[PDB]
DNA sequence: GCAGACACTACGAGTACATA
DNA sequence: TTTTTTTTATGTACTCGTAGTGTCTGC
């Protein structure tokens, strides 16, 4: 039936089939389950990876739908977990047996690095003295945030960022299930804009579709309102080729003009400043400058003052880069 | 439109304080045979079966079958104040989230009308077995709260036997060891008073205390309770109430591993 | 029939009234209509229209009678701890969706948890929306409104959809202020609304805000040039002059007259370093003096924006000008 | 010096305590307050004071009953009997290693102590005249 | 009775100085639909005698009628907190800055109950209420960011005055919300003529010498130059031209610290300065008045090439004394910074 | 001089405790026809009144016009050591800045005299404009307590709604709202628990529960308590005190919601 | 049948720390 | 060869004191 949902979470991946990229990591994990020999698990990563939808897959694999009730403890950072819950809920479910079918027990903790130092030490001896009956799989972010003691224990698997050539099937299917005329070029700029992210990618494409109606690179460019590669490239152009008033009115128009911002023009020419041949202590100042101006536009800063600022960083090493020769 | 009539409401104000610590959020399944409750812990260790009749209600209506998931904190403040002899009404409607529970003041002559916002868990039915148990004791309430009460003093895990003879229970803590044995007791003029044996193969299981003793909390319920046993299926404690239905607390064996030596 | 400020009266009630924010205000309307309505996270400028597109659009889906049943706004203003995410957001997200329309308008199925000013709740409370986002999202939405998306952590900033505001073009708030000035049935002059949009900036609160003000201050006749720079703060020309001409001449004591002197009128030092910025970036100095000096008034920007002392940051704004000015003399 | 900021900004009338923020009260009205407070004075009746010397104790005991500015008798350890103000506000204005500056004789502090006295009698005076 | 507060003017149409702004003000309150005012200039300029102008000028003369209100707030970590405020039948008068840190449940629990309430009587008063939040420049971001929705929702029914010196420390989104009213300090003229109506009206002469000094010296702060013309009525009689005019002790202690800086460079005299400085934020003396002080007064004792690098030092270690929390560090690194950059162009 | 007596010290006993928490002062008016009090609080949403006549004491000396400002901190320690059936003088000089209360001793053996200082407060009188209220109703002064206290529970802000079928309170919150009614209750022995109607123009307007909490602090002094409401004139909450007088309860109303279509 | 005494758990309050 | 005190803003965890309260004893 049709739902009103997200297109994050309308198509999600129920089975392990259905996930794209860590092939090795989800058949040895298909081969744990199919061998009954699945350990305590540490699934980290950066975001939208796919860490949850692959322990709420293997929770639905091994578990029935009349069971998933009394086999599943899922525990994530809007529950409380302090150690009142580690020697409590926690303790009593890995410490007792089934209600239904006899089988072994998953407790889910999501977002482990949300949980406090105490309730991780508390862990250790839970997870390691009922191995037998239950087994754990934490899933966290970042991983200095779990203490080593933890990680000792589960087995941990790095989710790596997406790549684009494995991230275009999965978006082409959602696109054939939604009826969405989406063109070379906007799949491109949707696997670019995206970085290694399937949410962002699944956000971004049901937010162009919905105000635009069709998916292209000037669609996409500007529902997310992020400056083309031509524009970025005009803006150094700019800045390396002339003097400061012309330079500063070029890109004043350009920023007029396209609405852009001043972050995603710095996350560009931060990108463009290392494939440019520059000297090494033009590039030392250079990512100094632009650090100090990314810093600057976090706080109620004027943007032009900072816009006249990027200018200058590279106004300055214009005649030292010419004069090096 | 769903419209149920309780007699008294002492009964409900029981149920409700039987299940306060132990029930995350209260799933009336609502029928024309009656309402059902089945709903796990917080723990995902215990469960709880309700089922009230509808031949105990003074009146009783439902066109469509409902499944209304509320909380409980708010239902508790709710039946706090209400008495325990006066006509309470459920009400519900079909595409509302309204759940009313209207009623009369202890002075009795002002009503109240406290509606509840109804909670929307999409929640998996949990399949209960309904099979045969290796051992069956009928036994008091008081009792069986008592020996609780007691056996909570010594340790936390209580194994509990049943055999031929009848049931008995241990608790090997930190004091010491505490074994109680109770059989045939059905030799008194009273007739809630007694101990029955009715099943063959004992079966010896340990299980927490703090829900054996949060399931003893429906004494005033029934004066007699019924403990269900077997090497498989978990603990069964059954509360038969008078005229209006009955409740079920499953409760699963703990992991206990013996000894390398 | 009390009056009210032209920035409340003015306020869009329907998605139609948003101006120049054409991305956000198409995905709503189409929203509006029957389409998976996505979480959503609003960042941008300040008075560019953040809150009034979500109230507008959530007056339009839901209509009068079921704000209170399906909107859950939460603010700066009140308290947003862990507490209030763990109990109060997730068992708003947990509850039915119930009530519809009586005027017979359709009703989406979904609820609204407006947290307007996301950027002032804290790492935890924010980690605490992730599973309450994703798990509940067949019943309830999220519309995160901030001012930097730095601040929101990137879990977060990836479950939402982001829409940036952009400040408005000077072609759209001259059009809604001349909208705004007819209904009102007060006149302003070319060169007047040329200053305005000039000096607001892409803030149309502001705007309307020196609208109304201009407005109350002349009686309802004419609005010109002149009372518009008189209540933007706008530093005169004379006294940019005055200074440049102190860094001009490389004595300390006129520099620290002319800084005393601004210092005294009561200039904001973010006006004086937008008017020095400008004078700065629009004369014929040199790339390299023009490169510092603008890094300069960056730094001393961003130092106003960290709440440092305005005539010391000014003092050694003026000494750094002052020092590139006579470097070539 | 806070705690004693508090209780000087407490005694005040609210109509002049909304005139001024206590920073501001310590930063600009407090030396200059105390140099009001302490004129050259004779230690002499003022039955013996000339018109001017009444007007300017006049208007010396309003501007202490205005602050709720009182002198009080102190003890010391070497015998001594001394005059000082009750909220002591001399710590709040001086400094250490400042020039040391000519202070009020005991004659004089007593006086303007009994007068603040029949000042505040007088007013009670008033007050149930006027009601 | 001090001249500050004896002949303080009453209505707009009393103001000696600024009487273009003072007419402006008038014709911009007579409506009732007013924005929210953001009070800002130099402090003595006269900020709040133009709020009190305002409040006349909307309601009755029942502001000037004001009581003490105290309020008992529980915040997050359960510690109750006793704040005043100055109150009429009309306006309240709150500063959220004695709550220090804990400014923002002032705000968030404070205000807003006055907010999200009608009045009583609506016929003596008007259809709003008014509420000053004094020195707003003192405000954490949390409270500036607590204000900005209770400033928004219900403008029609409580307008809001803040008051500051400085409008850098507003945030951008409170700045965004009110218009600004900006009151520059009186010139020497305006501080000359105030000074001779108030010797008039005491009955006093006074030449224009005295007053050009006592404006002068005063910097433009009017409430500091009344002040300075009473003292000096009272310590002398007779107004001679060439009068000594008593000085502040902490502003001649700041100078005999700028001077023991600047006479040697050792860690001894900076061991020395720092238990200066100590004595001076002992005396609830703010440090950024204290780094102004120093500089102002080493200022006088630099050459033409040093000024501009001793000021950039100052603007800098104030700018890190207010992203941190302990002042005595940054003013004791700014002292040997000097000191350093002072032994290097004496040695050079 | 200022010289009053009491016939009963319960009417201080059970009018202060009230504006314990609700105002910070209590000034007293000194007239020939009675003493009246009317007090604003610090949030300027309630006020209170307060007029008991010169006919209701013992004995009552005025000669001259006169205001007396006290705290009530201090006032409410004076308060509780005094008796109950003791009687009370208020005693007050011309020119003294002090006001004396003497009253007997709870062991009934010694007279106990307490002074507290004047406080010079500078206050003026709001002035109610006693305009006719769009509806009045009577409830009994201890059920009305039982309901302002039974919405406690629910929500932070209650609803008033009176048309002319009685009087509604409604309690909105995150759990649900709770609805009672009081209509026709005419039909009762007792004269005080006649809730009756007494205009005709519906109202519905949202209020505090803090301030009407402190407001039924002061239920026993009067056997019926009278509501008055409008479009836009506040809650007036009524109490006719015995003989001596009665007191008034402003509550001004919360803003509305932008509610609009 | 009702007043006094017993331990019982829920709740209010004060304090510390948070890293490698 | 040398020792006192409360601010940082939440969130969690620990520890301890206190107060309704269910239940048992007795005349
Ligand atoms: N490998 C993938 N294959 C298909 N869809 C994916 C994949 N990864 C992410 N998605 C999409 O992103 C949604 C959410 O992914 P998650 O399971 O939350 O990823 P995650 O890496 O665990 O995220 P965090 O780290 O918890 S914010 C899914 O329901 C899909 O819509
Ligand atoms: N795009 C717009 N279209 C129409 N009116 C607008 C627009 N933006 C702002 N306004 C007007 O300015 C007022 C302020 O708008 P808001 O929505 O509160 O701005 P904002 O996005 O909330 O700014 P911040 O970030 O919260 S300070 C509105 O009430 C309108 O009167
Ligand atoms: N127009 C005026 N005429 C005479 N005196 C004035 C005038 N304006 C202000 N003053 C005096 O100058 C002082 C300024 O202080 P205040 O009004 O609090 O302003 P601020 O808040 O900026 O210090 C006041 O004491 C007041 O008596
Ligand atoms: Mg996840
Ligand atoms: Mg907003």
């Amino acid at each position: 039936k049709i739902r009103n949902l997200p297109w994050v979470e309308k198509y999600r991946p129920q089975t392990l089939n259905d996930l794209i990229s860590h092939q090795d990591i989800l058949s040895t994990i298909q081969k744990f389950i199919n061998e009954d020999r699945l350990p305590h698990l540490l699934l980290y990563g950066p975001p939208g990876t796919g860490k949850t939808s692959t322990i709420l897959a293997c929770a639905k694999q091994l578990y029935k739908d009349k069971e998933f009730g009394s086999m599943v403890l899922e525990l994530n950072a809007s529950d409380d977990r302090g150690i009142d819950i580690i020697r409590g809920p926690i303790l009593s479910f890995a410490s007792t047996r089934t209600i239904f079918k006899k089988g072994f027990k998953l407790v889910i903790l999501d977002e482990a690095d949300a949980m406090t130092q105490d309730a991780q030490n508390a862990l250790r001896r839970v997870i390691e003295k009922f191995t037998e009956n239950t087994r754990f799989c934490l899933i966290c972010n970042y991983l200095s945030k779990i203490i080593p003691a933890l990680q000792s224990r589960c087995t941990r698997f790095r989710f790596g960022p997406l790549t684009p050539e494995l991230m275009v099937p999965r978006l082409e299917h959602v696109v054939e299930e939604e009826k969405v005329d989406i063109s070379e070029d906007g799949m491109k700029a949707l696997v670019t804009l995206s970085s290694g992210d399937m949410r962002r990618a699944l956000n971004i494409l049901q937010s162009t579709n919905m105000a635009f109606g069709k998916v292209t690179e000037e669609t996409v460019y500007t529902c997310t309102g992020h400056p083309l590669k031509s524009d970025i490239a005009n803006i150094l152009d700019w800045m390396l080729n002339q003097d400061f008033t012309t330079a500063y009115r070029n890109i004043t128009e350009l920023k007029t003009l396209k609405g852009l911002a001043l972050h995603d023009i710095l996350t560009e020419i931060h990108l463009f400043v290392h494939r440019v041949d520059f000297p090494s202590s033009v590039r030392i100042h250079l990512l100094t400058k632009m650090a100090d101006i990314e810093y600057r536009l976090s706080v109620g800063t004027n943007e032009k003052i900072q816009l006249s600022s990027l200018i200058a960083a590279f106004q300055v090493t214009r005649d030292l880069i010419v004069a090096e020769a | 439109m769903f419209e149920a009539r309780l007699v008294q409401g002492s009964i409900l104000k029981k149920v409700l304080e039987a299940l306060k610590d132990l029930i995350n959020e209260a799933c009336w399944d609502i029928s024309s045979s009656g309402v059902n409750l089945q709903s796990m812990d917080s723990s995902h260790v215990s469960l709880v079966q309700l089922t009230l009749r509808s031949e105990g209600f003074d009146t009783y209506r439902c066109d469509r079958n409902l499944a209304m998931g509320v909380n409980l904190t708010s239902m508790s403040k709710i039946l706090k104040c209400a008495g325990n002899e006066d006509i309470i009404t459920l009400r519900a409607e079909d595409n509302a989230d309204t759940l009313a529970l209207v009623f009369e003041a202890p002075n009795q002559e002002k009503v109240s009308d406290y509606e509840m916002k109804l909670m929307d868990l999409d929640v998996e039915q949990l399949g209960i077995p309904e099979q045969e148990y290796s051992c069956v004791v009928k036994m008091p309430s008081g009792e069986f709260a008592r020996i609780c009460r007691d056996l909570s003093h010594i340790g936390d895990a209580v194994v509990i036997s049943c055999a031929k003879d009848g049931v008995k229970f241990s608790a090997s803590g930190e004091l010491g060891n505490g074994n109680i044995k109770l059989s045939q007791t059905s030799n008194v003029d009273k007739e809630e008073e007694a101990v029955t044996i009715e099943m063959n193969e004992p079966v010896q299981l340990t299980f927490a205390l703090r829900y054996l003793n949060f399931f003893t909390k429906a004494t005033p319920l029934s004066s007699t309770v019924t403990l269900s046993m077997s090497a498989d299926v978990p603990l069964v404690v059954e509360y038969k109430i008078a005229d209006m239905g009955h409740l079920k607390y499953y409760l699963a064996p703990k992991i206990e591993d013996e000894e390398g030596s | 029939a009390k009056p009210v400020p032209w920035v409340e009266k003015y306020r869009p009630k329907c998605v139609d009234e948003v101006a120049f924010q054409e991305e956000v205000v198409a995905v709503l309307k189409k929203s509006l209509e029957g389409a998976d309505l996505p979480n959503l996270l609003f960042y941008g400028p300040p008075g560019t229209g953040k809150t009034s597109t979500i109230l507008a659009a959530a007056r339009e889906l839901f209509g009068p009678e079921l704000f209170r049943l399906r909107v859950l706004e939460l603010n700066a203003s009140d308290e947003r701890g862990i507490q209030v995410v763990r109990e109060k957001v997730k068992n708003f997200a947990q509850l039915t969706v119930s009530g519809s329309r009586s005027d017979g308008k359709p009703c989406p199925p979904f609820k609204i948890v407006i947290l307007d000013e996301a950027d002032s709740m804290t790492s935890a409370a924010q980690a605490a929306l992730r599973r309450t986002m994703e798990k509940e999202s067949k019943t309830t939405r999220f519309c995160l409104i901030c001012n930097y998306v730095s601040r929101i952590i990137e879990p977060l900033t990836s479950r939402c959809s982001k829409f940036r505001f952009k400040p408005l073009s000077d072609k759209i708030q001259q059009q809604r202020l001349l909208d705004i000035a007819k209904k009102e049935n007060v006149k302003i002059s070319d060169e007047g609304i040329a200053y305005l949009v000039k000096v607001s900036e892409g803030d149309l609160r502001k705007a309307i805000t020196f609208l109304q003000s201009a407005t109350r201050l002349t009686g309802g006749k004419e609005i010109t040039e002149k009372v518009i720079t008189d209540i933007a703060g706008v530093i005169p020309a004379e006294k940019i002059d005055g200074v440049f001409a102190a860094c001009q001449s490389g004595s300390f004591d006129k520099l620290e007259a002319v800084v005393k002197d601004l210092i005294d009128e009561g200039h904001a030092a973010t006006q004086l370093v937008n008017q020095l910025h400008d004078v700065v970036v629009e004369n014929n100095l040199s790339d390299k003096q023009k490169s510092i000096i603008t890094e300069k008034l960056a730094e001393v920007d961003k130092c106003l924006a960290d709440g440092a002392d305005e005539h010391l940051q000014l003092i050694s704004l003026c000494a750094t000008v002052m020092q590139q000015l006579s470097q070539n003399c | 010096m806070r705690n004693l900021i508090q209780t000087l900004v407490s005694g005040i009338a609210p109509a002049t305590r909304s005139r001024a923020t206590p920073q501001a009260l310590l930063l600009d009205a407090l030396c200059l307050l105390l140099d009001i407070l302490a004129p050259k004075l004779r230690p002499v009746s003022t039955q013996l004071y000339s018109t001017r010397e009444k007007q300017q104790l006049a208007s010396l005991v309003g501007t202490m009953l205005a602050y709720s500015l009182t002198y009080r008798q102190e003890r010391t350890p070497d015998g001594q009997y001394i005059y000082r103000l009750e909220p002591n506000v001399e710590e709040l204005c001086r400094f250490p290693e400042l020039p040391a500056r000519k202070p009020l004789t005991y004659q004089t502090k007593q006086l303007i102590a009994r007068e603040i006295e029949v000042e505040k009698m007088r007013r009670a005076e008033a007050s149930a005249r006027v009601e | 009775s001090l001249w500050v507060d004896k002949y303080r003017p009453c209505s707009l149409g009393r103001l000696d100085y600024h009487k273009e702004q003072a007419a402006q003000l008038r014709n911009l309150v007579q409506c009732g639909d007013f924005p929210h005012l953001l009070v800002y200039g130099p402090s003595g300029a006269g900020k709040k005698t133009r709020i009190m102008c305002i409040l006349r000028e909307l309601y009755g003369v029942g502001v000037e009628k004001l009581r003490i209100e105290h309020q008992t707030i529980t915040t997050p970590s359960k510690k109750k907190i006793e704040i005043s405020t100055i109150a009429s039948n009309y306006h309240l008068e709150v500063n959220p800055s004695d709550a220090g840190n804990s400014d923002r449940v002032v705000i968030q629990e404070m205000l807003k109950t006055v907010a999200q309430s009608q009045q009583l009587e609506t016929n003596s008063q008007r259809d709003f209420k008014v509420v000053l939040l004094t020195e707003v420049d003192k405000l954490t971001k949390d409270a500036q960011h607590a204000l900005r929705r209770t400033m928004e929702k219900y403008m029609s029914t409580c307008r809001l005055i803040l008051c500051c010196n400085s409008t850098s420390k507003v945030i951008p989104p409170i700045r965004s919300r009110c218009l600004a009213v900006r009151v520059p300090a009186p010139s020497i003229e305006d501080i000359c003529h105030v000074l001779s109506t108030v010797c008039k009206k005491e009955g006093l002469n006074l030449p224009s010498q005295l007053a050009h000094r006592l404006a002068e010296k005063s910097c433009r702060n009017l409430r500091k130059a009344l002040l300075m013309c009473e003292a000096c009525r009272v310590q002398q009689y007779p107004f001679t031209a060439d009068q000594e005019i008593p000085e502040t002790d902490w502003e001649v202690y700041l100078r005999e610290t700028a001077n023991a800086i600047v006479s040697q460079q050792t860690p001894q005299r900076l061991l020395e300065v720092r238990g200066r400085l100590y004595e001076l934020l002992t005396h609830c003396i703010p440090p950024e008045i204290i780094m102004k002080g120093l500089l102002s007064e080493l200022l006088h004792n630099c050459d033409g090439q040093l000024k501009g690098e001793v000021a950039q030092m100052a603007a800098y270690y104030e700018h890190r004394l207010q992203l941190g929390s302990k002042a005595i560090y940054h003013l004791e690194a700014f002292v040997a910074k000097f000191m350093a950059l002072y032994k290097k162009f004496m040695e050079d």
